């Protein structure tokens, strides 16, 4: 049973690494620019954002950023002009674009918590 | 093409169902979850069995390719994956290699006895399925309507199997490892020989895209699952459809189909969070493997036929025996 | 007529020990019901189970026989147990409200720092505040064998212990819950407010007057009648005779919160109504 | 197209006979079909 104990120790360490990785994945907000695959990550005001630039591989996402040049029922749409929809005429001059994405994602979180309690 | 249309009715004589009217039913098969493999933090899209019928490998969306010892429920190895987008996994006949792949258009081979020993590039679409032909050759099927055999030594497409008009999403290698059959979006499945890139045969019976396929253990037949909420058992030698496995209570697509060791029982996974067992000779539901919280994505039968393992989107593998 | 009271009170103690046990079983036998929120609605169910199995059976013997037929020590443990279980139940209702509060107002806390450990800490504070009102004031101030034997199970009508217990078990918790559910209403009303749109406005600011009315009405219509009496009579000994009938209806109204809690917090939301169906 | 039609095809009767032959001959060694003892079950 010495070999069995060695294998059990191997299992224990892997489980600990996976637990750390899960702790780090729960606090990530996944968004998709839907206007090879590209990935970007950045933190803004203590909130990490994980955007992918490209139908069932993407299912557990928070919002779908979708730019317009002047599982969808359960995902909000941040409509940029270069379930509730949020629209903001783009303004590359300032960093308001990022502030909008933050204010929208923060409201999707608050409204999903006002439905679990059963108050909406 | 005129000859093809005529030959089918000419050789279609007595329905296989008519021939099987004499065979006695299998009764009722009740399978019970023996073990529960847990540790994936996200949806599991694929799982492959080792030829030893003991070790297996699973691929999930948390960039994780985990090797598990099914008997002792122990994580042997946890291999992190560059892409978090992963649709396929495999496990070499030898036991010294696994292979994954996904949205990234690269098939990533890992040497077991863990670091990427080779990356295979060239496909212009998501890898849907891959199967180790031997210790040195691999067959892959991609979302740009092209299948390919790869030499690992150099790292190039040796041949390229083209002709499908839709995204090839399922791939089955024959027991003799001489031929392979591919199922794609065009509701058609094509037989190909690895020797020459010449489509040996084409079968058109389904109504929707084909998501699963698996050879019969004899190697002369195959079964195909589609989004048409039906499965179909074709025959290589007969070059046509013989039986259809569909039930009205089922309207969702099939994600995975597998045969028993003798090929009598046809396990099939569905989107109703259930797995229906069918009589491959009688088109009769021999049982149900209910118990998965999310959709059953991939299903496997051990080489010795001892047990069947089901992976699912609920981040849990279930061994049933 | 001792038979009539026995089967009425008996059914109440059965429905409670069954309803509160079904709730905790569902949390354990389902993985869809395993979040920080339901760990607090399972702990409350467990506390009500303890109330329904330990305190309630021996309160019913005291009512049907009209006398304590057990030892003086038994009376002391059951007065202590009764206080402990009730106080923890009231503070569990106040912890669930404190968590709900920080979902609607602090989204960063909800995402970057909300752990199952939070549930553990909210439950630990509820039980620490229970063992402060029950077990310190008993051990230490105990008269030396100078009491009557029957009808002896009565909480002290001392003036210091009256304020200490009543304020630390109901009046301090009630005020906090009224402030917290008032702020949750304003926040919800704002977000909802900010012809078809006007229709689904009225029908979202009238399922947020119901839920909050149900919760507050259940908690106040049960406990307030009892804590008002428990606060006024100790100070007004002369000329405030309390009838038996009304004085017993109020005690059992207070106890009925243990039965009603699983219905208000558990038997109503969809996630439980679905899990019970899969199991049964 | 022409070479796919050129292949020779056996009548569904002999394919059925071969499919039955393979199924009955290997029936006894299928643990799933014939319920296997707990002494063999390795899980
Ligand atoms: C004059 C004009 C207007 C006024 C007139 C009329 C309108 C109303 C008046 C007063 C109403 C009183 C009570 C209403 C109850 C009622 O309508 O309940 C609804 C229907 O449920 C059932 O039918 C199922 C209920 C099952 C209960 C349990 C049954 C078993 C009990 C014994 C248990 C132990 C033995 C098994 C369900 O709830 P709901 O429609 O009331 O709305 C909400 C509820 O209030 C929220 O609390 C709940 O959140 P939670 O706090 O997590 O639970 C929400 O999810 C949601 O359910
Ligand atoms: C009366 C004693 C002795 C026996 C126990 C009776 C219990 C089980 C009964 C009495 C009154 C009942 C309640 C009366 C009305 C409602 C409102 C309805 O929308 C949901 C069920 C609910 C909330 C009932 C739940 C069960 C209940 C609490
Ligand atoms: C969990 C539910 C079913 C409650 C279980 C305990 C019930 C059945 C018990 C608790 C106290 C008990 C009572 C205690 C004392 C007496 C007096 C004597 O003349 C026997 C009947 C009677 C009146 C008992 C009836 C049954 C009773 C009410
Ligand atoms: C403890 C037992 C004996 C009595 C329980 C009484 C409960 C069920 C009663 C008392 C006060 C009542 C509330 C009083 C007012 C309102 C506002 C109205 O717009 C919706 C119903 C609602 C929210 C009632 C729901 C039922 C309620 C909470
Ligand atoms: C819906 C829920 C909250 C209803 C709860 C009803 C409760 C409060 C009722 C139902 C039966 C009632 C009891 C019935 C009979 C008696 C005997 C009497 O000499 C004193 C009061 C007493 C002991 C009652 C106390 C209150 C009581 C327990
Ligand atoms: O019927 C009995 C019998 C017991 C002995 C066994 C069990 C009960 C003795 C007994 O008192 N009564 C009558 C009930 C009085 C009210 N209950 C409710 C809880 N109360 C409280 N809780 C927290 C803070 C302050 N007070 C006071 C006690």
């Amino acid at each position: 049973s010495s070999e069995e104990k060695e294998a059990a120790r191997r299992s224990r360490r892997i489980d600990r690494h996976l637990r750390s990785e899960s702790q780090r994945q729960r606090r990530e907000i996944k968004l998709l620019l839907l206007g090879g695959i590209v990935e970007n990550k950045f933190t803004f005001k203590e909130l990490t954002f994980k955007m992918v630039d490209v139908i069932h591989c993407f299912e557990g996402v928070t919002a779908i950023i979708f730019c317009v040049e002047l599982w969808f029922i359960n995902t909000s749409l941040i409509l940029f002009l270069n379930k509730e929809i949020y629209s903001h005429f783009t303004c590359a001059t300032d960093t308001s674009n990022i502030q909008f994405v933050f204010d929208a994602v923060t409201d999707v979180i608050i409204q999903n918590n006002l439905k679990y309690i059963g108050l909406c | 093409k005129n000859q093809i249309r005529d030959a089918r009715k000419a050789c279609a004589d007595a329905t296989l169902s008519q021939i099987t009217n004499n065979i006695d039913p299998v009764g009722r098969i009740q399978m019970r979850t023996r073990r529960t493999l847990r540790g994936h933090l996200a949806k599991i899209y694929a799982m492959h069995w080792g030829t030893d019928s003991r070790l297996l490998v699973s691929a999930s969306q948390d960039g994780k390719l985990i090797i598990w010892d099914s008997y002792t429920t122990n994580k042997v190895h946890a291999i992190p994956l560059r892409s978090s987008w992963v649709m396929t996994c495999a496990y070499a006949p030898s036991g010294n290699y696994v292979a994954c792949g996904g949205l990234d258009n690269i098939c990533s081979i890992y040497n077991l006895k863990v670091r990427v020993s080779r990356e295979l590039a060239g496909h212009t679409g998501y890898l849907s399925c891959c199967r180790f032909l031997d210790d040195n050759q691999i067959v892959t099927s991609s979302g740009d309507t092209t299948c390919a055999l790869w030499d690992i030594e150099t790292g190039q497409q040796t041949t390229t199997f083209t002709g499908h008009t839709g995204d090839v999403m399922s791939l089955s290698l024959a027991p003799d490892t001489r031929l392979f059959v591919s199922g794609a979006c065009d509701a058609s499945a094509k037989l190909w020989d690895v020797r020459e890139g010449m489509c040996r045969q084409t079968f058109t019976g389904h109504e929707s895209d084909i998501n699963a396929i698996c050879f019969f253990p004899n190697g002369n037949a195959f079964a195909t699952g589609s989004d048409d909420a039906t499965c179909r058992l074709f025959d290589l030698r007969a070059d046509q459809e013989l039986m259809t496995y569909s039930h009205d209570n089922i309207i969702c697509g099939i994600t995975s189909v597998s045969f028993s060791k003798s090929g009598r029982l046809l396990l099939a996974g569905y989107d109703d969070f259930n797995c229906n067992v069918w009589d491959a000779l009688k088109a009769d539901r021999a049982g149900v493997l209910a118990g998965h919280d999310n959709r059953v994505s991939c299903l496997g039968v051990t080489d010795d036929g001892m047990a069947v393992a089901t992976g699912s989107w609920d981040s849990f593998l279930k061994i049933w025996n | 007529y001792q038979v009539i009271t026995s089967l009425l009170l008996g059914t109440l103690i059965f429905c409670a020990v069954l309803g509160n046990a079904c709730v905790v079983a569902a949390i354990a036998l389902e993985r869809s019901l395993q979040n920080v929120a339901n760990y607090l609605i399972g702990s409350l169910a467990v506390t009500d189970l303890m109330v329904s199995v330990l305190v309630l059976p021996m309160a019913a013997l005291y009512q049907v026989l009209n006398k304590w037929t057990l030892g003086q020590v038994t009376c002391d443990l059951f007065i202590a147990l009764d206080v402990l279980c009730c106080t923890s139940s009231i503070w569990h209702l106040c912890a669930i409200a404190l968590d709900r509060y920080w979902a609607i107002t602090d989204p960063i806390d909800y995402v970057n720092k909300r752990t199952p450990r939070r549930a553990a800490a909210l439950i630990s504070l509820t039980w620490l505040i229970g063992f402060l009102i029950s077990i310190p004031p008993m051990l230490g101030w105990r008269t030396p064998e100078d009491r009557s034997d029957p009808d002896a199970c009565t909480i002290s009508k001392d003036h210091g212990y009256t304020i200490y217990s009543t304020f630390g078990a109901f009046y301090i918790p009630l005020l906090l819950m009224l402030v917290l559910y008032g702020r949750i209403f304003r926040a919800a009303r704002f977000r909802i407010r900010k012809e078809a749109k006007r229709k689904m406005a009225l029908a979202r600011e009238r399922k947020t007057v119901k839920t909050l009315g149900i919760i507050m009405g259940t908690f106040i219509l049960c406990w307030l009648p009892f804590f008002i009496v428990a606060l006024v009579l100790p100070f007004c000994e002369s000329s405030c005779h309390m009838p038996t009938l009304l004085g017993a209806i109020i005690n059992w109204l207070g106890y009925s919160n243990s039965l009603l809690n699983p219905v208000i917090y558990a038997y109503f939301n969809k996630d439980f109504q679905n899990a019970f169906k899969k199991i049964i | 197209l022409k070479m796919e039609a050129n292949i020779d095809r056996i009548k569904v009767s002999k394919a059925a006979a071969d499919l039955m032959a393979y199924c009955e001959a290997h029936a006894k060694e299928d643990p799933l079909l014939t319920p296997v003892p707990a002494s063999e079950n390795p899980f």
